[PDB]
RNA sequence: GUAACGGGGCUAAACCAUGCACCGAAGCUGCGGCAGCGACGCUUAUGCGUUGUUGGGUAGGGGAGCGUUCUGUAAGCCUG
RNA sequence: CCCGGCGAGGGGAGUGAAAAAGAACCUGAAACCGUGUACGUACAAGCAGUGGGAGCACGCUUAGGCGUGUGACUGCGUACC
């Protein structure tokens, strides 16, 4: 492949991280860090190790170098809704989903 | 020249044109039998003799062609109501084509 | 060392 | 205090319309390689003139 | 002995489920379309098709009117001339000629106009 | 092959001009609108698009039926409630021949798109020549 | 909120009388096909060419079918 | 062996008929949520489909007005049980 580097669960929602990794896409690879390392919150750090991966992973599987690359595809898919139960008052329902999300990010070239 | 004649529907317009229709009545073939259909061309249409109504006289006709006498089409077409859904019927009429030897 | 190959180096050896 | 039909996917994002974060527009500082927050100076060691914390 | 009705399953459903002119939502997503969307079309096509031969009928005879009444005298008197004329009289859709071969039509107008007692 | 008459996406337009002044009133609207759709027009099957420019003039002269002139009223309603409704005379509205009295025409046609900007193709003015400011570009 | 022509508008685009023209429904007609059912020709269990004709339809009556699993069929047949 | 925090998890490499078989593991449908691309869409009224039907995107016929996603615009038109 043109080097990949997924996560797997990691725990933190679909929409929550579909956010962050929208800034990444198009340009990037060098811009990888800069625009994560600053842009705040949590979702946007569980990308800044799947990018350091998807780079060393292009210095192994792929012989490509740390300045090229592109980041031609990212998407966050819906990981298993990790379920449990909450109290409340009387009890009724506490669906409470601890929701999760796989990561996959891919860098290649022009 | 140009044209016009019926036998089910007034489809005829174009020159020879090769154009749809109905059929014979026992089963189209392909070949033909040389069945010239009968007069009605607005004296064709083209030429300074772009004559008005049809017959500038009798015997201005064309000839068959049997362009290829078949065809399906299919159209769902199935009704409904509020206590029964007859939903079940389809019924084309087959069809024959033609390339009519010009006026 | 090109400021990303640097962000590397400086750390890949703040390991060794 | 409840709806009656289901707020279709179509509308799913017609709130979401606005969010899709925006990121940066950063600059460097005369002394780090290309770091610098938008207001704090050299991350690279930490300073602006000199002895900000522990430097050179 | 068994049935595991689960094999005629989608075989029954995909069957119609394949009705995705968009439609929209479960109107081609789920079984809201059930029939309540396809059984729909499935009737709309019945009439609102069957309807066309009067929807292209009125059509022609608007043009047909505009033509002859643009040469003098309109789709009312017009047809009268035409009809009083045995072998000499054909009927619309081709009385659309007034758009590809005027003079032809304009000539028909004559023959109609003159037949007029 | 199969008939119907095509109508490109239009592909034809015009430049006519008509006075109004002559006390013809409303009856004018008709061929002022059919000719805005396609009457005289015996080609270009409408129903989908079509058109045909016109430009009426002055308008501040059209005898109007019989008594109508004094009485006919219009009613706008602003809907900003406060209990609206705005009765107004022909007499009083002919004190401003804009959108109206000449836009007793936008009501003689389709409405919705098509019939929408199928009527802006009218153009009004209230004094023919002298301030027929419109495109001089060739009329009839 | 005009709001007691549906509207735009009509002094005819209203009313009385009279008359021709035309628009108009799945009605009828034309034409290609389906089925049920009496006749003609022909062959000939038959059918099939034609032909008269009938097929809006809830409770329900009646009549043909469709496919799912298992069963001999069968150590037959498909099948790496 | 590589990224990682001596983690999760993942990328190479090995195995092997196969790892699209990786252990949450056979086949892997549905509801539901993403990423790619094409048409449509910011003067426009309603069970959202129907009949038209332009135009674009696309494959086409030594024209012959075609297949496909699309569907501006315009005749009807208030799901079922
Ligand atoms: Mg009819
Ligand atoms: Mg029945
Ligand atoms: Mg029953
Ligand atoms: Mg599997
Ligand atoms: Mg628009
Ligand atoms: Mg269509």
């Amino acid at each position: 492949m043109e080097t990949i580097a997924k996560h797997r669960h990691a725990r933190s929602s679909a929409q929550k991280v579909r956010l962050v990794a929208d800034l990444i896409r198009g340009k990037k690879v060098s811009q990888a860090l800069d625009i994560l390392t600053y842009t705040n919150k949590k979702a946007a750090v569980l990308v800044k190790k799947v990018l350091e991966s998807a780079i060393a992973n292009a210095e192994h599987n792929d012989g490509a170098d740390i300045d090229d690359l592109k980041v031609t595809k990212i998407f966050v898919d819906e990981g298993p809704s990790m379920k449990r139960i909450m109290p409340r008052a009387k009890g009724r329902a506490d669906r409470i989903l601890k929701r999760t999300s796989h990561i996959t990010v891919v860098v290649s070239d022009r | 020249m140009y044209a016009v004649f019926q036998s089910g529907g007034k489809q005829h317009r174009v020159s020879e044109g090769q154009t749809v229709r109905l059929e014979k009545l026992d089963i189209a073939t392909g070949e033909t039998v040389e069945f010239a259909e009968v007069l009605m061309i607005a004296n064709g249409e083209e030429v300074k003799i772009g004559v008005p109504f049809v017959d500038g006289g009798v015997i201005k006709a064309e000839v068959v062609a049997h362009g290829r006498g078949e065809k399906v089409k299919i159209v769902k077409f199935r009704r409904r109501k509020h206590y029964r859904k007859q939903q079940g019927h389809r019924q084309w009429f087959t069809d024959v084509k033609i390339t009519g030897i010009s006026a | 060392a090109s400021p990303l190959k640097q962000q590397r180096i400086r750390q890949k050896v703040e390991k060794l | 205090a409840v709806q009656q039909n289901k707020p279709t996917r179509s509308k799913r994002g017609m709130r979401r319309s606005h969010d899709a974060l925006t990121a940066v527009t950063s600059l460097s500082v005369d002394k780090t390689s290309g770091e610098k927050h938008l207001r704090h100076h050299i991350t690279a060691d930490g300073y602006y003139r000199g002895r900000k914390v522990i430097a050179k | 002995a068994r049935v595991k009705r689960g094999v005629i399953a989608r075989a029954r459903h995909k069957k119609i489920l394949k009705q995705a002119k968009g439609y929209y939502g479960a109107r081609s997503r789920v079984y809201r379309v059930a029939f309540q969307a396809v059984i729909k079309a499935g009737q709309y096509a019945y009439r609102d098709r069957r309807q066309r031969k009067r929807q292209f009928r009125q059509l022609w005879i608007a043009r047909i009117n505009a033509a002859a009444r643009q040469n003098g005298i309109s789709y009312s008197k017009f047809i009268n001339g035409l009809k009083k004329a045995s072998v000499e009289i054909d009927r619309k859709i081709l009385a659309d000629i007034a758009v590809f071969d005027k003079v032809a039509f304009t000539a028909l107008v004559e023959k109609a106009k003159a037949a007029l007692a | 092959m199969k008939t119907f008459t095509a109508k490109p996406e239009t592909v034809k337009r015009d430049w006519y001009v008509v006075d109004a002044t002559g006390k013809t009133l409303g009856r004018l609207a008709t061929e002022l609108a059919r000719r805005l759709r396609g009457k005289h027009k015996a080609e270009y099957t409408p129903h989908v698009d079509t058109g045909d420019y016109i430009i009426v003039l002055n308008a501040d002269k059209v005898a109007v039926t019989g008594n109508k002139r004094t009485d006919k009223v219009y009613y706008h309603h602003t809907g900003h409630i406060g209990g609206i409704k705005q009765a107004t005379f022909e007499e009083m509205i002919a004190r401003r021949p804009e959108r109206v009295i000449e836009i007793a025409v936008k009501g003689m046609l389709p409405k919705g798109p098509l019939g929408r900007a199928m009527f802006r193709k009218l153009k009004v003015y209230a004094g023919n020549e002298h301030n027929h400011a419109a495109q001089q570009p060739q009329v009839l």
